[PDB]
RNA sequence: UUCGGGUCUUGUAAUUGGAAUGAGUACAAUGUAAAUACCUUAACGAGGAACAAUUGGAGGGCAAGUCUGGUGCCAGCAGCCG
């Protein structure tokens, strides 16, 4: 049972994977580059200076690693490459313990789709004694045990000596992640993504300086791919993280730079680079044609290979004559249609046999899969898998381009135009630019339909129409989402804020993804303002996508009592005239105490006072209220965070919060006075005794008489 | 009394 | 509003795909060089059926009549009706949604009143016995179209329910690539209004033209009387030939004229449906459209299908060049090794295409 | 049983309006039914 | 004429919502 | 070990009964559909679909006032996770 | 019942 | 840039927002509405239920 | 200092428990 | 079990004192092949003694709240939602 598992799809390739991607995440002065530098240089036996910008080397004679220092304090970067990223050696100072910037990246992480968390320990070399060492490290342990699942193993690293980690346990990490295996997701294998190596804009300079540094420069893009093939025909969309959603001008596949060195015997084996093993760009050192032709008629198609409407539904047939005198006979269609001489009887016996049964019992998949029906429906899933493989091989150019496009691990260049001068002038390379092929779904807008909790570390709830910097599918954006609630499942009420400890429905306006996605959102990306709290603040997945919802506010209008009889009163102070109270006549109005009612005629003389009957003798001080709902609105806010556009790269301010805007314009929080709750104190009554009419109290008989 | 005339109530129910 | 088209062209299945995919289109130049240049009242009323159907989407028409814009929204479905204007038959007006049916975010209760037979579109059970059938193989179960009143040309007044309960998430992909074999020939004679000798008379002919033939026939009559037998009388018949091994249908119907011969049109349904077995590779003429449409929306990988040359023709051409401009999915075609016959296998990688409306 | 304590929290209870000082101690369900049963009882023997 | 309405059309879901879980019971219990 | 099919009784009105604690697993073993428990409306929030979730067997004592008999399983973990570890809010359901 | 519940439009002209 | 140009048109937005979060509710929008006040004779245009 | 030490919440992860004495 | 009965310095999120000590950290020594511990031990280390022990089980109550049914004013389901 416990190998037992939910059958999915693993969409990579068998033939040329891609490197794989490992992010190295943590606070900003841990260790991180030194450990970059220390793992390359023993891979590969060439140390290394001036890391920067994705880091390309190869292990073994199958793998290949790409290695991102992911920067210290950019949320937005956390939050994207950890979208993408396979491996996380995620890193821990030792002497400090635990930190934020480390959490919220777990946080992260398993909110979209958990990758090979694996941790690295540091600064274990500034403990004094040996004994808190070691309680140390076993309580860093089991902390991470809780984060990551339990028996996950974290790595040890005592000092730099010389700008690198000691042999011994850098060997130990690197067989680890070489013997990695890593396993399927639904968001990666289902999307096409790349990891940006090389960037170079184009334009000529000469237009440059006529159009004034202004034009939106054409862009080529350097990288491998991932996940599922990029479709080959220009025009495609792809989302740029930080810089905006864009759509390919120009694809190109090219020799990758660092071929696995059993793909490179493999080639010289066929035709019949050792010293540069790594790669640090952004570091320094016929029916078919005659179907496709378009300016070819139909009509001249079809003549050329032998040698109309589509509204209407009968095909076009002959005269019936030609077609009765053809086929007085339908001997050209018996073979579709179904002791020597004894021995052809039983084979033709058991060929009717054969067609009257056939698969019907053709082994039940069962027995021949080995009795357990998740194995059954992954054999299906190979048995497609080797399908595809075997029918992509048949043809080379373009089973290899027009139908499937470029599988995965194809070095490819791409061209995109009108891509911000911003974008192509803070460019650094400390930044990970990461693209990916979004889906119908994702380029439509709408409202979705979602539902979110408070992020439980979150110190504060979340109040409605207040932004939230969400992350979902590939994209950032700041949005006013709504929440709301089912008052049982009647109607949608909006709530003021967010349950302290339970999911809230919430319906917000934003680009949509398919639904039972998960995502994440936060509330401040902006490193200058980010105090010692917590930053994630919702997490949520999208259940339902439209354009429009109705959605709730309830709103009661309060009236008054001035004269009472037994079980009628007259109201006043709920309307302001006769045609009002007449368009609500007969209404379910019912007071403080809890007794029910109507409101029955409109009164005259008074502008909109009327006459209420109720169930019991209602007060002379109570208030009477009528419940009634009014229909709000989604606001349609959509504010994409372009941090690698702006050119800080932190610090990206979008729209304010409530509060900080009371503050910053000095108001207060407003509150009526006769709204706050009070510590009442009910004193007992006593009621009057009865009193008799003197008719009845004459008329008793002498003794039960009042005495 | 009222009080345990309620749990008593309880209990048997 | 970008993707341009020419003509009055496959219009409804330009329009369908449109939906499918998702990106906007522009139809001009519809029926320009024509004494009433533009649309016709069915081709409205179609659209409206689709505003109807979907939810946010947006319909641009000229004020000439002759270039229309559409930008798409989601599916919804829902329960509703429709009053199909007579100039076309419900079958007409039911494709597109046999192609929109089970991707909606909800379940697919639509009440077409009209005429309901035509000798340019689908009848009541040419749908259901050679439509449904290829949408159970590609994955739907819960498709069905009662007939409440079964109208007639050229006064009607029939109507159909047409339900539709399997909320898919995307077809399976589909695997044929072997020419079936025929069991059965299984048949509906209808008529409204007149004599069910005539019916037997049309059934006499079929069988009599049938004959030649080993495998059973049975064909049933369904005769209507009375008030919900509609307004004009009318006949008609439609055979199917079943290959009960893998659940595969082939079919031809007509319908009889003022003053035909119930035998004759017996007889030449009967020749007919056997010449659409000749033609045929494992897929009808006319029911191809609907199996290359749900290849190609089926999730991401490959999916095969036998067809024969004869099934190539300029139809399917220009069927395939529509679907590349929409979807930018070549078709490859791979000749059959079998020496006898020509087929050629259709070989499609079906986008991932999800039912990304329906809630959870 | 299965419960939290936030989900069994509380709540209080709003008072009568500032702008009515002059009509005191707005009436609530338990004390209003408590009045009932008085006037029922009152009826009660009256009938008698 | 509104309120005509109204009570027709929570008759009307409200049938509908029972019917639902009379079912939906049911599968459970035979399912 | 199964597969969340389909949660009952999303659309009862009154919270937290049975038909709400209700959901609907197929054991992969079999490819077999049997219904499951689960405390807590909210659980049923942290169960959403496609989860693989861990059963257990019921072992009740005593029926309740509207208790679904015929419901012999709970469900325990979730997509890997302890169901009152995730109410508790001790961990976090990681996709 | 049909204008609150439907939300895209046809635009017709002639 | 035309970037430039879309943050400019976005802060307006963003100011408009702002100003309209930090103001006053609608009497609507508020609950426990009484006659004086909401805007005279206004439900039986408002038409809830 | 710079560095953001993690909240005594968020490290002892006692999620929600009762009262006690 | 209801009528009631028995019995008695008890009750409190009330104030307040100066004491004791190891979890821990640590000169040193002991220990050990070498260490890390233990055992001894200078200087440190306790009032939310925040130096923040749990894992289950049972029951109550609260609203201008919500849902559902009724022989008024009630009953049920329930109540992080006013
Ligand atoms: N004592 C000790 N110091 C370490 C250790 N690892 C790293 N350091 C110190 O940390 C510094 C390394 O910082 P980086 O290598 O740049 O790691 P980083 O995350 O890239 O730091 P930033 O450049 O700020 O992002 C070195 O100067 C070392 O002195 C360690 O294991 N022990
Ligand atoms: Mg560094």
């Amino acid at each position: 049972e416990r190998k037992l598992h939910v059958p999915m799809v693993d969409r990579t390739p068998e033939d040329d994977p891609p490197p794989f991607i490992v992010a190295v995440v943590g606070p900003p002065g841990t260790g991180k580059t030194t450990l970059i530098r220390s793992l390359v240089r023993r891979m590969t036996k060439s140390t290394l200076n001036d890391i920067q910008g994705p880091i390309t080397v190869v292990s073994g004679k199958h793998r290949r690693l790409t290695f991102l220092e992911c920067p210290a304090d950019d949320l937005n970067a956390m939050i994207d490459i950890a979208k993408i990223a396979d491996l996380v050696l995620l890193l821990i100072d030792g002497n400090f313990g635990f930190e934020m910037e480390t959490m919220e990246f777990l946080n992260i992480a398993q909110h979209h789709g958990m990758p090979r968390v694996l941790g690295v320990a540091t600064h274990l070399d500034l403990f004094k004694s040996q004994s808190t060492l070691r309680a140390s490290k076993k309580r860093l342990k089991h902390r991470f045990w809780t984060e990551v699942y339990q028996g996950a193993k974290l790595f040890y690293l005592s000092g730099v000596i010389n700008g690198r980690y000691p042999d011994r346990e850098i060997l130990n990490l690197s067989r680890f992640i070489s013997v990695m295996k890593f396993r399927p997701l639904k968001w990666r294998n289902e999307h096409p993504y790349m990891l940006a190596d090389r960037f170079t804009d184009l334009t000529h300079p000469e237009l440059i300086e006529t159009q004034g540094l202004q034009i939106d420069r054409k862009v080529a893009i350097y990288g491998y791919l991932h996940g599922t093939p990029l479709p080959s025909a220009p025009g495609t969309r792809v989302h740029i993280a930080g810089v905006g959603d864009f759509s390919v001008a120009q694809i190109e596949k090219l020799p990758d730079p660092c071929p696995t060195p059993f793909y490179q015997q493999k080639l010289d084996d066929f035709e019949r680079d050792k010293d540069k093993l790594i790669y640090a760009p952004m570091s320094d050192v016929n029916i078919g044609k005659l179907i496709y032709m378009d300016n070819i008629s139909p009509e001249e198609c079809i003549r050329r290979w032998r040698g109309v409407d589509l509204e209407k539904f009968v095909p076009y047939f002959d005269t019936f004559e030609k077609l009765a005198k053809k086929w007085k006979s339908v001997d050209a269609i018996k073979e579709r249609f179904l002791r020597e001489m004894n021995a052809a009887k039983k084979e033709k016996l058991r060929a009717q046999f054969e067609i009257e049964e056939g698969e019907n019992f053709k082994e039940d998949d069962e027995n021949n899969e080995y009795d357990t029906w998740y194995e059954l429906q992954k054999a299906k899933i190979s048995k497609q898998l080797e399908i595809n493989n075997i029918e992509y091989q048949e043809m080379t150019p373009e089973q290899r381009q027009r139908i499937e496009g470029f599988k995965a691990g194809s070095y490819v260049r791409i061209v995109f135009e009108k891509v911000p001068m911003e974008f192509v002038k803070n460019f650094n390379p400390k930044f990970p630019i990461v693209m990916g092929g979004l889906l119908p779904t994702e380029i439509k807008f709408g409202i979705v339909k979602a539902r979110l909790r408070r992020h439980r570390w979150h110190k504060k709830i979340l109040k409605t129409n207040d932004p939230l910097v969400l992350s979902l599918g590939w994209r950032r954006f700041q949005t006013l989402p709504i929440y709301t609630t089912t008052d049982s499942r009647t109607r949608t009420r909006m709530l003021k804020y967010t349950p302290e400890h339970t999911y809230c429905n919430a319906a917000f306006y934003g680009p949509l993804c398919s639904p039972n996605t998960p995502f994440c959102g936060v509330q401040i990306v902006a490193n200058s303002d980010t105090g010692n709290g917590f930053r994630i603040a919702a997490t949520g997945i999208v259940e339902e996508i439209d354009v429009n919802i109705e959605i709730v506010k309830k709103l009661k209008l309060v009236g008054f009592p001035y004269k009472i009889f037994k079980n009628t009163a007259f109201i006043k102070d709920m309307f302001s005239s006769a045609m009002e109270v007449a368009r609500f006549e007969g209404a379910q109005i019912k007071t403080v105490s809890g007794i029910r009612g109507e409101i029955k005629r409109a009164l005259s003389k008074p502008e909109g006072h009327y006459r209420a009957a109720f169930e019991d003798k209602i007060l002379m001080s109570d208030i009477v209220i009528l419940r009634s709902w009014y229909p709000v609105r989604v606001k349609k806010f959509y504010n994409p965070v372009t941090s690698l556009l702006l050119k800080e790269k932190t610090e990206w301010k979008g729209l304010r919060l409530t509060g900080q805007i009371r503050a910053a314009m000095n108001l207060e929080t407003p509150s009526n006075p006769d709204s706050a709750y009070h510590k009442i104190e009910r004193v007992e009554r006593h009621f009057n005794g009865l009193k008799v009419p003197k008719a009845v109290q004459k008329e008793l008989p002498f003794k039960s008489q009042i005495h | 009394r009222k009080e345990r005339l309620k749990k008593l109530a309880k209990m048997e129910e | 509003k970008y993707t341009t088209f020419q003509g009055s062209q496959n219009f409804r299945l330009r329009i369908v795909l449109a939906t499918l995919s998702g990106k906007p289109i522009k139809i001009e130049k519809i029926r320009s060089g024509d004494l009433n240049p533009g649309l016709k009242d069915y081709e409205v009323s179609f659209l409206r059926l689709i505003e109807s159907v979907t939810n946010g989407s947006v319909i641009e028409i000229s004020y000439t009549g002759t270039t229309v814009i559409y930008r798409p929204g989601i599916i919804v479905g829902g329960a509703s009706t429709h009053i199909c204007p007579s100039s076309k038959p419900v079958g007409y007006f039911v494709e597109p949604m046999l192609y929109l049916a089970p991707f909606s975010k909800k379940k697919f209760s639509i009440l077409f009143k009209g005429i309901t037979a035509s000798h340019n579109d689908a009848g009541i059970e040419a749908i259901k016995w050679g439509l449904m059938p290829v949408m159970e193989k590609f994955g739907v179960r819960e498709c069905a179209l009662h007939t409440l009143k079964r109208g007639s040309p050229p006064l009607g007044g029939g109507e159909v329910h047409l339900v539709v309960d399997s909320l898919i998430a995307q077809p399976i992909t589909m695997h044929e690539i072997d020419r079936p074999i025929i069991s059965s020939i299984t048949g509906v004679a209808y008529s409204t209004r007149v004599s069910p000798s005539l019916v037997n008379r049309m059934i006499d002919g079929a069988k009599k033209v049938l004959k030649n033939l080993q495998c059973e026939v049975n064909i049933t009559a369904d005769v209507w009387r009375g008030e919900n037998s509609g307004k004009s009388p009318g006949w008609g018949i439609t055979l199917v030939a079943q290959s009960k091994q893998k659940g595969w249908s082939y079919f031809a119907e007509d319908i009889g004229d003022a003053g035909s011969i119930p035998e004759e049109l017996g007889e030449k349904v009967a020749c007919q449906l056997l010449e659409e077995i000749s033609k045929s590779a494992a897929v009808g003429r006319n029911q191809l459209p609907l199996a290359i449409v749900y290849m190609v929306i089926g999730k991401e990988d490959i999916g095969r299908l036998r067809i024969n040359k004869e099934q190539i023709d300029e139809r399917f051409i220009i069927l395939l060049r529509d679907i590349k401009k929409i979807f930018n999915t070549e078709v490859f075609l791979k000749p059959v090794d079998e020496a006898d016959n020509e087929d050629m296998i259709a070989t499609i990688k079906g986008i991932g295409f999800t039912n990304t409306s329906k809630k959870i | 049983k299965l419960v939290h304590d936030v989900q069994k929290k509380q709540h209080r209870e709003r008072s009568q309006l500032t702008s009515r000082s002059r009509y005191g101690f707005l009436e609530k369900h338990k004390d209003y039914v408590k009045r009932a049963q008085d006037f029922h009882r009152k009826q009660s023997t009256l009938k008698v | 004429f509104e309120a005509r309405q109204r009570i027709e059309e929570k008759n009307k879901e409200s049938s509908d919502y029972h019917a639902k879980m009379a079912h939906i019971v049911n599968t459970i219990n035979t399912e | 070990k199964g597969i969340v099919l389909e949660k009952l009784g999303i659309e009862s009105k009154q919270p937290n009964s049975a038909i709400r604690k209700c959901v609907r697993v197929q054991l992969i073993k079999n490819g077999k559909k049997v219904t499951a428990f689960v405390p807590n409306d909210g659980c049923l929030n942290f169960v959403d679909e496609n989860d693989e979730v861990l059963l257990a067997g019921f072992g009740r004592k005593g029926k309740a006032k509207g208790d679904i008999p015929g419901v012999r399983f709970k469900v325990v973990k979730v997509s890997g996770v302890s169901l009152l570890a995730l109410w508790k809010e001790k961990k976090e359901k990681p996709r | 019942k049909m204008m609150k519940n439907k939300r895209g439009g046809v635009i017709d002209k002639r | 840039s035309s970037f430039e140009k879309q943050q400019i048109e976005i802060r307006k937005q963003i100011e408009q927002l702002e100003n309209e979060a930090v103001a006053e509710k609608k009497w609507s929008l508020k609950g426990e509405v009484k006659a004086k006040d909401r805007p005279e004779d206004a439900l039986l245009t408002e038409e809830l239920e | 200092d710079g560095k953001r030490a993690i909240n005594y919440q968020i490290l002892k992860n006692k999620g929600l428990t009762p009262k006690r004495n």
